[PDB]
């Protein structure tokens, strides 16, 4: 009933910390994201992840990063975690240069596309907007 | 014998579809700061859905925008957990 | 507060 | 004082976005019949996410679509839980 | 304070929408098997303690109004609300006999600002429907 | 099996 955590490693943790964006994108600097990223780094480090923080990544870069992790050998890892900190719209997230779909980033880890994380939890934590609606609250 | 390719994923979005998510330049974003504090206190003893549920609550309860805010004005946010997990997940033992 |  | 309007919802989809969901003319659909079976056994003692996670496991493991089956040769399905809940949910007391 | 408060006169309403037959114009088949779904479900949710209601072959208009009126009822002494949808579906959308209507519009009736008597109370939607046409082939 |  629980995932088996008896492994040499908890697993890899990728943190993508997009802060500064190309002016072509029209998007502001994401002030505050550094205090996020380093708070994230200690937490997931303290959990037991091997955390690496990449900054201001392009869409191609973001793709490459997850593609590469997809291709690593996770045989001795319990699980995988990826954390995305950026601007966003629904189903898509911003690189420095523009947008790329979240599905494409995560698809690399599908069971048929990453056999050493089969039956293993694959965790994506995403701090980004998903549209423009506001929630006004009540009570 | 076989397993779906889309299985064993979990997505912890900072917000629900269609909506915005908030960030404070001094302190950080609401979701991340709630996430960390809950992980800091309970990461090794609570199951992940419990963890993320508690994070939902803090973001839901502990945060507002004053009204003095020039653009948004007393707002609130609720995060969004998407689980295709097939087991309970504990980060220890 | 800013939005992402 | 206030509460997000989208808070305290939970959505238990039979399948993941973009994908198909299976139904057996004799027996019923995989998701529902896995759902009920687990609720009949554990509805009264397990938290809602536990229940739904166990449902995820059974639909994923216990079901395939057979080889002599035309249209859809040995196919798989995984459900999809979307939780904006702010507390643990037990159906008792 | 980490669990939802379940001390209420009743657990709550369970609405089951059992769409089986569809208008030919929609191009959608009879959903053989859905009756056994619907029938396992009410017995099941009745046993938990819900006040279960089963609707059959609803139009989109019917589905909307029904959930709208349910939203507008008094849930003060109810612990929670559950709704189960059994139909054809495509991504973000679910079929009435008449055609399609979005899941968001159906559920929005219960948002905290639009159904104050289920405020701070869990709102459950179980959805048996397709969400697109992709197939999952498996692995191992 | 059939599909929804």
């Amino acid at each position: 009933y629980q995932y088996n955590m008896n492994f040499e490693k908890l697993g890899k943790c990728i943190i993508i910390n997009n802060k500064n964006f190309d002016k072509v994108t029209g998007m502001g600097v994401r002030n505050g994201t550094d205090k996020d990223a380093e708070a994230l780094f200690k937490c997931f480090r303290s959990l037991g992840f091997d955390v690496i923080v990449y900054n201001d990544c392009s869409c191609a870069k973001m793709q490459d990063l997850l593609k590469k992790a997809s291709e690593e050998d996770h045989t001795n890892a319990a699980c995988f975690a990826c954390i995305l900190l950026s601007h966003g719209e629904e189903n898509v997230i911003y690189g420095k240069d523009g947008v790329t779909p979240i599905k494409d980033l995560t698809a690399h880890f599908r069971g048929d596309r990453c056999k050493t994380l089969l039956e293993k939890p694959k965790l994506f934590f995403i701090q980004a907007c998903r549209g423009t609606e506001l929630d006004d609250g009540i009570q | 014998y076989k397993i779906p390719v889309e299985a064993d994923f979990l997505f912890a979005y900072s917000t629900v579809p269609g909506y915005v998510s908030y960030r404070v330049p001094g302190r950080g974003s609401w979701f991340v700061q709630a996430l960390c504090s809950i992980l800091e206190e309970h990461g090794k003893d609570l199951e992940i859905m419990q963890i993320l549920t508690r994070v939902n609550d803090r973001v839901a309860r502990h945060f507002e925008s004053d009204s003095d805010d020039p653009h948004f004005h007393e707002k609130k946010q609720i995060p969004c957990v998407v689980s295709m997990l097939t087991k309970e997940l504990y980060f220890s033992q | 507060v800013e939005i992402x």
